[PDB]
C-alpha cells in the first residue's frame, strides 16, 4: 500500500532526465519506433498536407530504472509520467503546420527490467507531394519522415518495430484506400553536420482515391 | 566502524514464536536499509525480509505470512520476529546493512549472525561410554583410543583427557544429530602400553545443565 | 559577469512581483503607455474588427528596483525577464476575440533609477466599428482601447508616452523605414488620447 | 528467481596461486553478481559487487569478471587470510545465492589411521551397541566408509561426521558410527570397518569379533 | 476551525495519487461508468465529426480516502480538486480532434466511507462514419469509445452505473433537468456495452 | 558511473551556472550569435493572406566559456545534449511574423560541445508577412523575407552575425539561405530564383 509510493521515490531520487539512459556514455541507446495509424483524418489536396491521428509507440530501456521485484512485493511494472525520464526527441521531418514532437506526454510504462514503452497519441499534419495527373482515379504516396532530431546515429539508434505500419487499429476512411504501407530506416548526412549520420524511419502509405463521389459529381 | 550484532534465544520450542535484536552501531537506521537473511543448516542462504530505510518492510513471499519486521530508531534495533516456527527453521540469522544504487539494493555488510535452533528436545545429560579396540591388532607407540558421546542435549558439549593431560594429540568430531539427540566422539592418541595402565580417562562437561563425568579406559 | 548576478540576487532578495511598487499606501504609480505599429494586418467588415501587430511602450517607476550603480561596478542598467518584475495589467479592453495580453513576455529593461521600460510584442484584434457608407472610398476610425484590467485609477495612472524630447507626443509611433504598410489602407491620423474616468479605470485610447 | 550453481564445490589450492572460482546462473545475471567471503563463526564480508566493484578494503588481489549467465571470482595470489567459503549471490531479480565454494590450502596426501572399537559394557548394559569407527589425520577429505556385518553390508543405523582442517597439518579427521540394539548385536559376531581413501588402490579394514 | 481542513488533511498528508487504489498490485480498480448527454451539438456530415456535451459520471472505491462523518463533525462530503486525487485517466478514444480528456477539471467528490465520484462536463467531437445513402431520411449509428488512456483490463475495470432501482444503466442517461433536444437529430437508442 | 550524469553536475552545480546571465567576461561585452536558416520546406505563399508558411531549421551558434570542460577529465565526452531551459539562450525570433508565433516552434536540445560552442538547430514553422507583388501575375515573382532579431537582447547585449563557413582552410560568411539536398522539398509553384541573407 506503500510500496509502490517507495518505488517511484527510490527509482527518482537523483535520476536525470538530461544524461542518456545507458551505462556508458560510449554505448547507443536502441530505441523501437513503432508507428501505428489509428485515422487517415484528413488529404488536404490543394494545400499538399496529410492529417493522421497516430500512435508512435516507442521502447527503449532505461539502464536507472530497474528494480528487484522482490524488494516490492512483486510489483513488475508501473506507470510513470513521461515527463519525468528522458525519451527520444522523434521529430516529424516532414511537418507542415502541425507540431513538429510529441506534445500529448501521456504515462509511460516501466517495467522492472527498466524497459520503457511509451505510445503517446499524435496528429500528424505532413506535407505530402499530391500528385494530380491521374485525379480523381490517383494514387497518393504520402509518408512521414520520423527521427531523432538532436541525437545521432551514434548515441540514439532508432529501429523500426516492424517492416509495416501498425493497420490493426486502423478506422477505415470513406475516401481513400491505403493499398500499400512501408517503413524504411535511413542514415543520411545532413550539411549541418557532416560528421554524424542521422537516422530516420521514413513511414509512407500508398493511399488510392475512392473516385465514386468524384464520378458522381463531376465526371 | 559499521558493525551489527543479531541477538536471540539460541532455543526454541517448535510453534513457538522467535524474536529477534538486530543492534546497529557506525550508522544511522534512517539512511540504511537493514535485511535480515537466514541459513538452514546445509543450504545456502536466503533473503527472508528488509526493513527500509523510510520505516517500511516487505518480506520473501514464502515468508510474509510467518514474518514481522520493526525498528527503534532511537535504540538503533531492528527487530524480527517470526511464529508458526518448524525444525526447518534451524539455521543461522544475519541481519545485513544493505546498499543501493537507484532503485537496485545488495547487502554490503553482515553481522556475526545468531544460530537458532527448532526443537522439543528438553535438555539431557550426556552418556559417556569407553571406546576400546576389540583385538590386539596393534602394539605401537602411538595408537588411537576414544570416548562415546550420546544422547545429550542441547549443544555445546566439551571432552578432554585428564583435564589438562589432553595435549594436542586430541580429536573432536562435530556432533551429530540422531532421533533427535546429539552423539559426539573424540578420540586421543596414546602408547599401547599407556593406556592400560595408566587412568586414561575421558573428562566431558555439559553446560546446558552443568553436567559433568569421567569415564577410565575399560576393554 | 559576477556583479550583474550579485545585483540581480540583491534587488529580488525579498521583492514581491504580485504587490505594486507604491511606497505609501496612497501612492499611485504613473504608466506611460506607448504604442507602436508594426502592422495593420487586416480590417475585416463581417466581424467588425481589426488586426494590428504593435508594440506597446510601457514605462513606469519602481523604486524597489533603484540601486547605485557605482555601488555595483558601474552597471547603470539591467534587463530582467518581465515576470520577475511586476508588471501593469495593461490589456486591451475593446479586444474581439478575448486575448487581452500581449503576445510575447520579453524582458523588461530597468534603469538604475528604478525606471522600468517595457516594450512587448503584441497581436490584437480589436472590435471596431465599420462606417458602412461610403464603401468602398470610406474611411474606418479603429480604436485601440488600453488599461488596466484590475487596478484602479487610485492605484495606476495611465499616460500617454511623450516624444523622445518630452512633448506631449500623443500618436501611434510608426517608423516609416520599417512599418509594413497595408496594400489596401493608408493610415491618415493616428492619435492617442488619456481618458479621464467618468472605483472607475483610465483608459488610453 | 535466477537459480545460481558455484564450481568447484570444494578447491584445495596452495598459498600464491591464481585461483578462479566460477558462478553461473540460469538466466541473464546482467552483472548484478555479488561475492561475499565467509569464515566459520565470522560475519561474511563482502568481497565485490556489480561483478567487479571491489569493496573499500578489500585487498586488490580479488578481481572479478564475467557477463551473461557466466560469472568468476579471481584471487591473484593466495594467502592464508584467505582460506573461507566464498558465495556468489544475485540481486537483479529476487535475492539467490550459491551454494558456496570452500576454499582449502593443499596439502601432501595421507593415509588416515585407522581404527575400530566394539560397543562396550557400559553401553551393552544400557542396551545400546553402537559400532564406531575412526580415521584420524588423512588428507585429501576425499574418503568412503563401508560397514560389513558377518560380511553383510549395513547401512541403517550408519551415520558419520568429519572435522575441519586441523590448523597446524591439514588434515582431515573422520569418525563413522553403526547403531543398533543389543538384540540386533547380539544376533552377529564378525564386523569390519572399510575406508575407501585415495592414497591406496585397496581399502584399508579393521575388525574385531565378539566383545573385546 | 473549519473541520474540512482537518478532514483534507488526515485524507491527503500521507496520500500518493500516482498509485491506484488497490491493496495489492494484483487488485483491479472498478470503475462505474455513468456517462450523460447534455446535447448532441450537431453530426458534421462533411467532417465526419459527431459533436456532444457529455456528463462522464465516474464513481469508485479509494480505501486511502476512508472517513467517517462521525470523526469529523458529520462531513459526509468533501470537494477535492482532481488533480489531487487518483483518477482512471477515462479518455475518449475515437475523438477526432485529439481531444482525449475532459474539458472542465472539476473537483472530485470524497464521500465517506472512501467512495469517489467525479462528473466533469465534457465537449466530445468524435469519429462518426455517415451512411448517406438514404438523406434525408438516413439515421446515424455514431459510437463514442470510453476507455483508461494508463490502466489496461486487469488494472482498471469498467462496471456501469446502478440505478435506484437496482437495475444496470447499460445506455446514456439522459436528464430532463440538463437535456436539450437536438432540432435536426433525435435520438432513438443509445446502449452501452 | 556514467561520465555524461558526472560532466553535467560539474557544469551545473559546482559551477553555479546561471542561465540568466550571458556568457561574457564583462558586461560591455557583446555576445557574438551566428545564424543560419536551412530552408527545409516552402510550404506556401498565401496571396490573400499575404502570408509566406516556410519548414526552416535556424542554426544558431554561440559560445559559452562556462560550459567548458577538458574531454580528457570526463571520459572523453565531446558533445553534450542538454535541454534549452538548462543553458542561456539569445532569445531571437521571427520579428516579421504574421500571427504571433515569435519563437521556434520545437524547443530541441542544446549541443553543447567541450572547448565551449553552444549549438541549436531548432525546427520551425513561421508565418512570415510577405507583401505580394500581383502586377504580372500569374507571370509574378516575389520578393518574400523572413527578419530575425533577439527582442530580450540589443546590439549592446548581443552581436548577430552569419554563419561562417570553411573551406581550404579559408572561411567565409554563408551570406544565402541554406538549401541542404537531404532536408529540403522542392515546392511545385515556386522556383527559389534567390536566396540571400544580410545582417
Ligand atoms: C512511396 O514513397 C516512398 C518514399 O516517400 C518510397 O520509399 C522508398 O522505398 C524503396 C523501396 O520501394 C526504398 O528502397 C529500399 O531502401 C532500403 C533502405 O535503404 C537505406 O538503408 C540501406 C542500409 O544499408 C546500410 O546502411 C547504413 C550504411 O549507410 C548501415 O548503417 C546499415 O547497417 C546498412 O548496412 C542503405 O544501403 C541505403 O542506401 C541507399 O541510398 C544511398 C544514398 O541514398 C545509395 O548510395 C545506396 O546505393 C542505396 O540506394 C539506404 O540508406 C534498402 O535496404 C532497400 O534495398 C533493397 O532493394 C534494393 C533494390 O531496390 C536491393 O539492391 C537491395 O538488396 C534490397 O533488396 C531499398 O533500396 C527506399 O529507401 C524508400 N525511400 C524512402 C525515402 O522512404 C516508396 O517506395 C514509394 N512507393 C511507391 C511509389 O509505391
Ligand atoms: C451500431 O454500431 C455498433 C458498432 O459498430 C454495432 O455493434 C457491433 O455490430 C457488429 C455487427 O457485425 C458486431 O459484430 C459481430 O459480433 C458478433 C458477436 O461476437 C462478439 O464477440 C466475439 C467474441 O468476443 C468477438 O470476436 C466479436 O467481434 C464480437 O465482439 C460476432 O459473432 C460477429 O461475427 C460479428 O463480429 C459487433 O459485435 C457489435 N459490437 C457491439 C459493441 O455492439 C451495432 O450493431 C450497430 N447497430 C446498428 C443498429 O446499426
Ligand atoms: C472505513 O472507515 C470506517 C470508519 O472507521 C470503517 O467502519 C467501521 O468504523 C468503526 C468506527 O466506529 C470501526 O470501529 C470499525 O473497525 C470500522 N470497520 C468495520 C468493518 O465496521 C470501515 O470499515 C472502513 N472501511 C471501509 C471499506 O469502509
Ligand atoms: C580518451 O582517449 C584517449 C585517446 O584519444 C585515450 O588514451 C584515453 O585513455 C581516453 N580516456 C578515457 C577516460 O576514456
Ligand atoms: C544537431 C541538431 O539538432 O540537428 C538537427 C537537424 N537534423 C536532425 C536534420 C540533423
Ligand atoms: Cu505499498
Amino acid at each position: 500500500s506503500e510500496h509502490e509510493t517507495r518505488l517511484v521515490a527510490k527509482l527518482f531520487k537523483d535520476y536525470s532526465s538530461v544524461v542518456r539512459p545507458v551505462e556508458d556514455h560510449r554505448q547507443v541507446v536502441e530505441v523501437t519506433v513503432g508507428l501505428q495509424l489509428i485515422q487517415l483524418i484528413n488529404v488536404d489536396e490543394v494545400n499538399q498536407i496529410v492529417t493522421t491521428n497516430v500512435r508512435l509507440k516507442q521502447q527503449w530501456v532505461d539502464y536507472n530504472l530497474k528494480w528487484n521485484p522482490d524488494d516490492y512485493g512483486g510489483v513488475k511494472k508501473i506507470h510513470i509520467p513521461s515527463e519525468k525520464i528522458w525519451r527520444p526527441d522523434l521529430v516529424l521531418y516532414n511537418n507542415a503546420d502541425g507540431d513538429f514532437a510529441i506534445v500529448k506526454f501521456t504515462k509511460v510504462l516501466l517495467q522492472y527490467t527498466g524497459h520503457i514503452t511509451w505510445t503517446p497519441p499524435a496528429i500528424f499534419k505532413s506535407y505530402c507531394e499530391i500528385i494530380v495527373t491521374h485525379f480523381p482515379f490517383d494514387e497518393q504516396n504520402c509518408s512521414m519522415k520520423l527521427g531523432t532530431w538532436t541525437y545521432d546515429g551514434s548515441v540514439v539508434a532508432i529501429n523500426p518495430e516492424s517492416d509495416q505500419p501498425d493497420l490493426s487499429n486502423f478506422m477505415e476512411s470513406g475516401e481513400w484506400v491505403i493499398k500499400e504501407s512501408r517503413g524504411w530506416k535511413h542514415s543520411v548526412t545532413y550539411s549541418c553536420c557532416p560528421d554524424t549520420p542521422y537516422l530516420d524511419i521514413t513511414y509512407h502509405f500508398v493511399m488510392q482515391r475512392l473516385p465514386l463521389y468524384f464520378i458522381v459529381n463531376v465526371i | 566502524e559499521v558493525q551489527l550484532q543479531e541477538s536471540g534465544p539460541g532455543l526454541v520450542q517448535p510453534s513457538e514464536t522467535l524474536s529477534l535484536t538486530c543492534t546497529v552501531s557506525g550508522f544511522s537506521l534512517t539512511s540504511y536499509s537493514v535485511s535480515w537473511l537466514r541459513q538452514p543448516s546445509g543450504k545456502g542462504p536466503e533473503w527472508m525480509g528488509r526493513m527500509w530505510d523510510d520505516g517500511g518492510t516487505v518480506y520473501n513471499s514464502g515468508l510474509k505470512s510467518r514474518l514481522s519486521i520493526s525498528r527503534d530508531t532511537s535504540k538503533n534495533q531492528v527487530f524480527l520476529k517470526m511464529n508458526s516456527l518448524q525444525t526447518d527453521d534451524t539455521g543461522t540469522y544475519y541481519c545485513t546493512r544493505d546498499e543501493r544504487i537507484r532503485a537496485i539494493n545488495w547487502f554490503a555488510y553482515w553481522g556475526q549472525g545468531t544460530l537458532v535452533t527448532v526443537s522439543s528436545a528438553e535438555t539431557t545429560a550426556p552418556s559417556v561410554y569407553p571406546l576400546a579396540p576389540g583385538t590386539a591388532l596393534k602394539s605401537n607407540s602411538m595408537v588411537t583410543l576414544g570416548c562415546l558421546v550420546k544422547g545429550y542435549f542441547p549443544e555445546p558439549v566439551t571432552v578432554t583427557w585428564n583435564s589438562g593431560a589432553l595435549s594436542s594429540g586430541v580429536h573432536t568430531f562435530p556432533a551429530v544429530l540422531q532421533s533427535g539427540l546429539y552423539t559426539l566422539t573424540s578420540s586421543v592418541t596414546v602408547p599401547s602400553s599407556t593406556w592400560p595402565s595408566q587412568t586414561v580417562t575421558c573428562n566431558v562437561a555439559h553446560p546446558g545443565q552443568q553436567h559433568q563425568r569421567w569415564t577410565r579406559k575399560l576393554c | 559577469s559576477e556583479a550583474e548576478g550579485r545585483l540581480r540576487e540583491k534587488l529580488f532578495s525579498g521583492y514581491d512581483s504580485s504587490v505594486r511598487p507604491a511606497r505609501e499606501v496612497g501612492d499611485r504609480v504613473r504608466v506611460s503607455v506607448g504604442l507602436i505599429l508594426a502592422q495593420l494586418i487586416s480590417l475585416n467588415e463581417k466581424d467588425e474588427e481589426m488586426s494590428t501587430k504593435v508594440y506597446l511602450d510601457l514605462e513606469w517607476t519602481d523604486y524597489r528596483l533603484s540601486w547605485d550603480p557605482a555601488e555595483h561596478d558601474g552597471i547603470d542598467s539591467l534587463r530582467i525577464t518581465a515576470e520577475s518584475v511586476w508588471l501593469p495589467d495593461v490589456v486591451l479592453l475593446n479586444n474581439n476575440d478575448g486575448n487581452f495580453d500581449v503576445a510575447l513576455d520579453i524582458s523588461v529593461v530597468v534603469s538604475s533609477d528604478g525606471s522600468v521600460r517595457w516594450q512587448p510584442p503584441g497581436i490584437y484584434r480589436s472590435s471596431c466599428s465599420i462606417q458602412v457608407t461610403y464603401f468602398p472610398f470610406d474611411w474606418q476610425n479603429c480604436t485601440m482601447v488600453f488599461s488596466s484590467y484590475s487596478y484602479d485609477s487610485s492605484e495606476v495612472s495611465l499616460q500617454t508616452g511623450l516624444g523622445p524630447d518630452g512633448q506631449g507626443h500623443q500618436e501611434i509611433h510608426i517608423h516609416e523605414g520599417t512599418f509594413i504598410e497595408n496594400g489596401q489602407w493608408e493610415i491618415i491620423h493616428k492619435p492617442s488620447r488619456l481618458i479621464q474616468p467618468p472605483g472607475q479605470r483610465q483608459e488610453v485610447i | 528467481d535466477i537459480v545460481i550453481t558455484q564450481s568447484p564445490s570444494l578447491l584445495s589450492a596452495s598459498v600464491g596461486d591464481r585461483v578462479t572460482l566460477t558462478c553461473k546462473g540460469s538466466q541473464n545475471i546482467d552483472n548484478y553478481l555479488a561475492w561475499y567471503q565467509q569464515k566459520l563463526g565470522e560475519a561474511p564480508k563482502l568481497l565485490i559487487y556489480k561483478t567487479n566493484s571491489l569493496q573499500t578494503g578489500i585487498p586488490s588481489r580479488f578481481s572479478g569478471s564475467g557477463s551473461g549467465t557466466d560469472y568468476t571470482l579471481t584471487i591473484s595470489s593466495l594467502h592464508s587470510e584467505d582460506l573461507a567459503t566464498y558465495y556468489c549471490y544475485q540481486y537483479i531479480n529476487g535475492y539467490t545465492f550459491g551454494t558456496g565454494t570452500k576454499l582449502e590450502l593443499k596439502r601432501a596426501d595421507a593415509a588416515p589411521t585407522v581404527s575400530i572399537f566394539p560397543p562396550s559394557t557400559e553401553q551393552l548394559a544400557t542396551g545400546g551397541a553402537s559400532v564406531v569407527c575412526l580415521m584420524n589425520n588423512f588428507y585429501p577429505r576425499d574418503i568412503s566408509v563401508k560397514w560389513k556385518i558377518d560380511g553383510t553390508e549395513r547401512r541403517d543405523g550408519v551415520l558419520d561426521s568429519v572435522t575441519d582442517q586441523d590448523s597446524k597439518d591439514s588434515t582431515y579427521s573422520m569418525s563413522s558410527t553403526l547403531s543398533l540394539t543389543k538384540a540386533d548385536y547380539e544376533s552377529h559376531n564378525l564386523y569390519t570397518c572399510e575406508v575407501v581413501h585415495k592414497t591406496s588402490s585397496s581399502p584399508v579394514v579393521k575388525s574385531f569379533n565378539r566383545n573385546e | 476551525k473549519n473541520e474540512e481542513l482537518r478532514l483534507y488533511h488526515h485524507l491527503f498528508n500521507n496520500y500518493d495519487p500516482g498509485s491506484r487504489p488497490v491493496r495489492e498490485p494484483e487488485d483491479t480498480v472498478t470503475i462505474s461508468l455513468k456517462v450523460t448527454l447534455t446535447n448532441l451539438i450537431s453530426l458534421n456530415e462533411k467532417e465526419e465529426t459527431l459533436t456532444t456535451s457529455v456528463w462522464i459520471g465516474i464513481d469508485w472505491q479509494d480505501y486511502r480516502l476512508n472517513y467517517s462523518k462521525d470523526d469529523f463533525g458529520g462531513i459526509e462530503t468533501l470537494r477535492v480538486p482532481s488533480e489531487l486525487v487518483w483518477l482512471p485517466e477515462i479518455v475518449l478514444e475515437n475523438n477526432i480532434d485529439g481531444q482525449f480528456g475532459v474539458a472542465y477539471d472539476a473537483n472530485v467528490l470524497v464521500y465517506e466511507g472512501g467512495s469517489v465520484t467525479w462528473l466533469p462536463p465534457a465537449i466530445y467531437r468524435s469519429v462518426c462514419a455517415v451512411e448517406v445513402t438514404y438523406f434525408p431520411f438516413d439515421w446515424q449509428n455514431c459510437s463514442l469509445i470510453f476507455r483508461s488512456q494508463t490502466y489496461n483490463a486487469e488494472e482498471v475495470e469498467f462496471t456501469f452505473a446502478v440505478d435506484n432501482d437496482g437495475k444496470t444503466i447499460n445506455k446514456i442517461d439522459i436528464d430532463t433537468e440538463a437535456y436539450t433536444e437536438n432540432g435536426e437529430w433525435a435520438i432513438d437508442f443509445c446502449p452501452g456495452v | 558511473l556514467n561520465e555524461e550524469e558526472r560532466l553535467i553536475r560539474h557544469l551545473f552545480q559546482e559551477k553555479g551556472y546561471n542561465k540568466e546571465l550571458r556568457p561574457v567576461a564583462h558586461k560591455e561585452e557583446s555576445v557574438d550569435v551566428a545564424l543560419a536558416l536551412t530552408l527545409s520546406n516552402l510550404i506556401s505563399l498565401k496571396e490573400v493572406e499575404e502570408t509566406l508558411t516556410t519548414n526552416v531549421w535556424i542554426e544558431h551558434g554561440w559560445t559559452d566559456n562556462r560550459l567548458k570542460w577538458n574531454a580528457e577529465e570526463f571520459g572523453n565526452i565531446s558533445v553534450l545534449r542538454l535541454p534549452p531551459d538548462m543553458v542561456w539562450l539569445p532569445e531571437i525570433v521571427l520579428e516579421n511574423n504574421n500571427d504571433g508565433s515569435f519563437q521556434i516552434s520545437y524547443s530541441c536540445n542544446v549541443l553543447v560541445y567541450h572547448y565551449g560552442f553552444v549549438y541549436w538547430l531548432p525546427p520551425a514553422i513561421f508565418r512570415s508577412s510577405c507583401p505580394i507583388s500581383v502586377t504580372y501575375f500569374p507571370f509574378d515573382w516575389q520578393n518574400c523575407s523572413l527578419k530575425f532579431s533577439s527582442l530580450k537582447y540589443t546590439a549592446k547585449e548581443i552581436t548577430l552575425s552569419l554563419k561562417q563557413d570553411a573551406k581550404e582552410n579559408r572561411t567565409y560568411p554563408v551570406e544565402w539561405i541554406i538549401i541542404d539536398p537531404e532536408g529540403f522539398t522542392e515546392n511545385g509553384e515556386w522556383e527559389i530564383v534567390h536566396r540571400p541573407a544580410r545582417v
